[PDB]
């Protein structure tokens, strides 16, 4: 199936710490992913022959800033794609990818910022967790913080990533206090609070907009992992989760026959339904990603391998497993991502590499 | 729990 096709390395030698690919491209458009690494992202264009078009960078004004996550989303009423990167100095940058201009930054974590998503029904809903221990739900379309997730009941140490559920009625979260924590967004105050933050505008009100502060998640484990959990998808209502373990778990709160929309805040209990092993991969802050419809899962390890897992399967605990490797490919790999059709998938690594693995 | 080699 997957051949690599080309590779190639950005000039600053810094880890790559993040890749997506556009998946909301327009009909017949080249798929383009971006990088960020360094102080920079970087968007490519994917051509035949394996070719890997460089086309024009975002590089902060400050040289200390460290990109380490974007997310794509697209302009709401205009349709055009729009990329968000954050990174260690805690801000959120608002980028055309066009002409690679900051339209816009928000600034609140003031402290790093480890993943970013966007909502998976409403483009304008952007989830930022950060080194804080608190997630935050921002409106970019009104440019307001809508929730604040945190408390001495959150998490006690960094968010390392974060995921929303097929509708986006609620958050996985997980990080460093080797929890992972399940937040509803679908609440009678977090949906008014939404609604409200739709219904903000500065130059037609005197209030500030006010934030919720989300002080109690709605299901919290430490049972799954016993190291720093630093990814988190979900998989229809169970979830895929890892650590630097050399594993990734895929559970579900509560008992075997437990409905997830009736697990209580109290629930003490998990269910294991399968764990996927791999070698070398002892590092924290390496990510899996899936395809568009979750039909498999990619991660790379810490010299180099790429691994996948085929979950076209009837239970998860029967994923079918491949290996990808390439002599020259040995530094670690931070993360990958399918293009949106699932025929490229691309491999970032530490030594500032790109790899390139075609169908 | 190194982030790096």
């Amino acid at each position: 199936s997957f051949k690599c096709v080309n590779s190639l390395k950005e000039d600053h030698n810094q880890p790559l710490f993040g890749v997506q690919f556009n998946w909301h491209s327009k009909e017949g458009d080249p798929l383009v992913f971006a990088t960020v690494g360094s102080n920079r992202v970087t968007l490519y264009e994917c051509h035949s022959q394996g070719e890997i078009r460089l086309l024009q960078s975002y590089v902060d004004a400050d040289a200390d800033e460290n990109f380490y996550t974007c997310a794509w989303t697209y302009d709401s009423n205009t349709s055009h794609p729009l990329l968000a990167v954050a990174g260690s100095r805690g801000i959120i940058r608002i980028i055309n990818p066009i002409t690679m201009q900051c339209i816009k930054h928000y600034v609140g974590h003031g402290n790093a910022i480890n993943e970013l998503k966007f909502h998976p029904r409403d483009p304008n809903l952007l989830l930022s967790v950060s080194k804080d221990h608190a997630l935050r739900l921002w409106n970019i379309q009104t440019d307001t913080l809508v929730a604040i997730f945190g408390g001495v009941e959150g998490h006690r140490d960094e968010v390392l990533s974060a995921d929303y559920d097929l509708l986006g009625e609620k958050i996985m979260s997980c990080g460093m206090d080797h929890s992972l924590k399940l937040w509803r967004i679908n609440s009678k105050r977090m949906m008014n609070a939404i609604k409200e933050s739709y219904d903000y505008n500065p130059n037609k009100t005197n209030r500030p907009f006010i934030s919720q502060k989300i002080h109690f998640p709605d299901f919290s484990t430490r049972d799954i992992h016993r190291n720093y959990v630093d990814c988190v998808r979900w998989l229809g209502d169970l979830i895929l989760s890892k650590s630097c373990e050399n594993a990734i778990v895929c559970w579900k709160p509560g008992k075997m026959e437990d409905d997830i929309d009736k697990i209580k805040p109290s629930e003490s209990n998990v269910t294991i339904l399968g764990r996927f092993d791999y070698s070398q991969c002892d590092i924290w802050y390496m990510r899996f990603s899936m395809d568009f419809w979750q039909k498999m899962l990619a991660l790379g390890n810490q010299v180099g391998k790429l691994y996948v897992w085929d979950l076209e399967v009837e239970d998860p605990h029967k994923a079918k497993c491949t290996t990808l490797t390439h002599h020259k490919c040995g530094a670690a790999i931070r993360q990958t991502s399918f293009s949106r059709d699932s025929s490229i998938l691309i491999a970032v690594c530490d030594d500032a590499s790109i790899w390139r693995w075609d169908r | 729990d190194f982030k790096t080699d």
